[PDB]
């Protein structure tokens, strides 16, 4: 449950990014700042660098891919249960990913958000990202047995 | 961390332990699966069903690691180094999951050892979980 | 999200529990184990060593008046956001006490009903009361501003 | 372990930072005052809103840490040993809370390091803020 004023921040700071950029950047961060995620990328080719990493298309692609359905999210942010169960049930169910690595994922998210967007990425932008990320991470944990 | 009082308690508690520890290895996970459903997400290919043969072997192969580091208290990083590797390089276990194994470790040692989990003794094993924890997942990054 | 037979083996086990014996049990373990929660008991007299702390009168009585809510709190399994409410507002505008304490707690609490109870806290009683402590301390953390 | 190339990662970063270390810390601890909103149940004693003195003062005593931190990176046990005294047997702050201002560190220094935060050296920063941590909570029990 985010306020109205973190709703408007969340829109107003999403407006303008350019989500395939932001999604191969946080995707690629992951996979270089916590390399373990990367045990769900075997197939992805080179990820032996950090270059490596930044530079892999199939890293890139799916980056978009990611961010892109997080995107979709941001148009529900009062059902992020509803929103991302099927993606959640995917993701237990044929995927096996621990649900901390959506965890992770959010927090180099805010992290490419603050490098990329500087002094405009402000404490109170911060704080309601900071929940949206939780929220998603929940909302895709959220059919896990 | 270890201090030398909790390197006493570990070993008496574990000691007691004994010919035990497969088996409480093995309650220790299903307690984990139960308890806490996504570290499942790290064994998809087992049967996890109660009583099943690779959780019993799993069981037994994390009880005698703990029993080798207790063995080795003063030097865990070297003892356990070639599974210090393997989760590092390969399992690549995220680590908040070893908190919810030491716990469950932690309750069937509480259900078990009634006379030996003194609060005192409590708090070492934690400590001790703790540890081996820190050095499985020294090399991480 | 308890099941309708998870909540009567909840409620099973502890028809069978001295709330008073099992509060201070716990909380003293709290402050052995977690030594840094004794923060909030300089006024409670000796703590010196594990046996000051489970032998301290002040210790006991706290966690008499803590475990005594959190098992009343079991008669409202679908409302503990609700019933913690109140409690919720007091452990955070007065009290200052972070959160993760009630998760600590909740550890420690699973801990001395598997000890208490031996071979009868079971791994799918266990998983009862997983989900029992979990959601207690969502609860109690629910109204931190 | 931090790497060589972590510390040479965290020393050109907080060199940049230079001056405005202070700055950064205070930021930081906005950054999680707002964001999560429990870490401030250690402050009833401070103004938080924004712009606070005490936030300033405390915010560059923990940047000075850090600088310190940094400058005895090979070290950093004793360096930090008046405050890891401090953190465990008074403040007795939660061991959660250091991930909490540890990212908001990381995010402050990306919102200031336009050039310098790439890929590897926000990796070599957590590592470095995780060790810190470490450090900080290892006299708890
Ligand atoms: C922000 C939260 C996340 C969202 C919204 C998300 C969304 C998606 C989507 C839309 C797909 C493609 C579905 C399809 O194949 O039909 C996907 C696939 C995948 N995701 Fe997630 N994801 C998230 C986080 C993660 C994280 C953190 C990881 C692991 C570190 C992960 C691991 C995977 C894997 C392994 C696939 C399959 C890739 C392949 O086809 O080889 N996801 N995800
Ligand atoms: C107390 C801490 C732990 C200890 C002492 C430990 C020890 C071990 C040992 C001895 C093995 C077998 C290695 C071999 O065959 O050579 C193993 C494998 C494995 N562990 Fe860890 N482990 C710990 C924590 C965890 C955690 C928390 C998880 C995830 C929830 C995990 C997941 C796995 C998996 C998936 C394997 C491979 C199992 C197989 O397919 O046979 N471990 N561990
Ligand atoms: C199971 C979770 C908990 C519940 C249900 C709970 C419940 C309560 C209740 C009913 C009170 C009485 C306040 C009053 O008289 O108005 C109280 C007070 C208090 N609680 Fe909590 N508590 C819990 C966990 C904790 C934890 C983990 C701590 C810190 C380690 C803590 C610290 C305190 C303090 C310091 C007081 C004031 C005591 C006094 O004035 O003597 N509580 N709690
Ligand atoms: C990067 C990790 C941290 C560093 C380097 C750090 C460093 C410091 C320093 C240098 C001081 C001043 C000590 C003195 O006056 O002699 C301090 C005090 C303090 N810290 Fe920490 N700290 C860290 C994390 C935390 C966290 C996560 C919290 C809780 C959210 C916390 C709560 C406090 C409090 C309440 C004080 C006393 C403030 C006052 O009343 O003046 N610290 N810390
Ligand atoms: C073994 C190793 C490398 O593991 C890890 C090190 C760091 C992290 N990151 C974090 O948890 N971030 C994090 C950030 C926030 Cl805002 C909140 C929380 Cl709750 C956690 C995860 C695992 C280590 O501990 O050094
Ligand atoms: C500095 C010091 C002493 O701090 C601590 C050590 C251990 C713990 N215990 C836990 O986290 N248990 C725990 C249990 C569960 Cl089910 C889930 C999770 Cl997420 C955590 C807390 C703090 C250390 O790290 O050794």
């Amino acid at each position: 449950h985010l306020t109205p004023e973190e709703k408007s921040a969340v829109t107003a700071l999403w407006g303008k990014v350019n989500v395939d950029e932001v999604g191969g950047e946080a995707l690629g961060r992951l996979l270089v700042v916590y390399p373990w995620t990367q045990r769900f990328f075997e197939s992805f080719g080179d990820l032996s660098t950090p270059d490596a990493v930044m530079g892999n298309p199939k890293v890139k692609a799916h980056g978009k891919k990611v961010l892109g359905a997080f995107s979709d999210g941001l148009a529900h942010l009062d059902n992020l249960k509803g929103t991302f169960a099927t993606l959640s049930e995917l993701h237990c169910d044929k995927l096996h990913v621990d649900p901390e690595n959506f965890r992770l994922l959010g927090n180099v998210l805010v992290c490419v958000l603050a490098h990329h967007f500087g002094k405009e990425f402000t404490p109170p932008v911060q704080a309601a990202y900071q929940k949206v990320v939780a929220g998603v991470a929940n909302a895709l944990a959220h059919k896990y047995h | 961390v270890l201090s030398p009082a909790d390197k006493t308690n570990v070993k008496a508690a574990w000691g007691k332990v004994g010919a035990h520890a497969g088996e409480y290895g093995a309650e220790a996970l299903e307690r984990m699966f139960l308890s806490f459903p996504t570290t499942k997400t790290y064994f998809p290919h087992f049967d996890l069903s109660h009583g099943s043969a690779q959780v019993k072997g799993h069981g037994k192969k994390v009880a005698d690691a703990l029993t080798n580091a207790v063995a080795h208290v003063d030097d865990m990083p070297n003892a356990l180094s070639a599974l210090s590797d393997l989760h590092a390089h390969k399992l690549r276990v995220d680590p908040v999951n070893f908190k919810l194994l030491s716990h469950c470790l932690l309750v069937t040692l509480a259900a078990h050892l009634p006379a030996e989990f003194t609060p005192a003794v409590h708090a070492s094993l934690d400590k001790f979980l703790a540890s081996v924890s820190t050095v499985l997942t020294s090399k991480y990054r």
